[PDB]
């Protein structure tokens, strides 16, 4: 996460610089614009800030798994505190879901059958962001296979440990790459 | 309003786009050194609704959260009630 947004903050200075480049080589009103190039103080500060952010946003998107609403804002509050003991800068008003996602993505699961609560949303942001590591869905309700197949569209398997044509049906699916979901979390 | 900033901001995105596509076209045009003033001056009209609704929404937060203590009120009696109904239905 740190080397793809120090990344993406690379291009945007890169590009505010050239910005600023091309209007030296071009009214007396361009006071009122050079307001893109005075953000660059706002860019430092976002620089000096993301070490800590995707950092929180990384326990996020990996302790976060096991934690309830409360468990949650208990941690967030132990972490922020020994952030101060340790001070490194990061924005004190700071939400995760606005971070990672932008509302495209909101509105496109929210149509796939995504409960509208603040917790569902952080939990399927966090399993559909990382790809590195299998995720492991935990729930009684099994709607959540439904709202992943609408995300996927018709490659969605119904596979399940006890299904002895589960090995065959798995080594067929692996070549061509279509998604698998199996059911037996047990 | 949470949205409409965003789009908002996409949309300053977008003038941005089109402040590059006329900085490639150079000021050979009269006609295209005429336009970026209405350009600009939508650009100020863009910003000024930026800056109208971030102030707006700065004074939200101390509300939003004077308003939560009714509802956290209720929530701590809701979360009681829940439990002796569990209670009751290990009974």
């Amino acid at each position: 996460l740190v080397t793809a947004k120090y990344q993406d903050l690379q291009e945007n200075q890169r590009f505010v610089n050239v910005g600023l480049e091309k209007l030296n080589e071009s009214k007396s009103l361009t006071f009122e614009k050079e307001r893109w190039l005075n953000t660059t103080k706002q860019f430092s500060k976002t620089s000096q800030e993301l070490i800590g952010n995707c950092i929180i946003s990384s326990i996020y998107e990996t302790y976060f798994g096991h934690l309830n609403e409360r468990e949650r804002a208990d941690m967030l509050v132990i972490l922020k505190r020994l952030l101060g003991k340790f001070a490194v800068k990061y924005d004190v008003n700071y939400r995760f879901i606005d971070y990672l996602v932008t509302l495209d993505e909101k509105m496109k699961w929210l149509e796939c059958g995504l409960d509208k609560n603040d917790y569902f949303l952080e939990n399927m942001s966090i399993v559909m962001n990382s790809q590195d590591a299998v995720p492991f869905l935990l729930d009684p309700s099994s709607h959540m296979i439904t709202v992943i197949s609408n995300y996927y569209g018709n490659k969605t398997v119904l596979l399940s440990f006890l299904e002895e044509g589960f090995v065959k049906r798995l080594e067929n699916a692996i070549r061509f790459g279509s998604v698998v979901i199996i059911q037996d979390g047990e | 309003l949470i949205k409409l900033n965003t789009e908002y901001k996409l949309k300053l995105k977008n003038l941005e786009k089109r402040l590059l596509e006329e900085l490639n076209n150079s000021q050979g045009n009269m006609l295209e050194n005429d336009e970026l003033m209405v350009t600009l001056n939508n650009l100020k009209k863009e910003a000024m609704n930026i800056e109208k609704k971030l102030s707006e929404s700065e004074e939200f937060f101390p509300q939003f959260d004077n308003l939560v203590e009714e509802y956290s009120i209720i929530g701590k009696h809701s979360v009681k009630i829940f439990s002796m109904l569990e209670k009751f239905g290990q009974f």
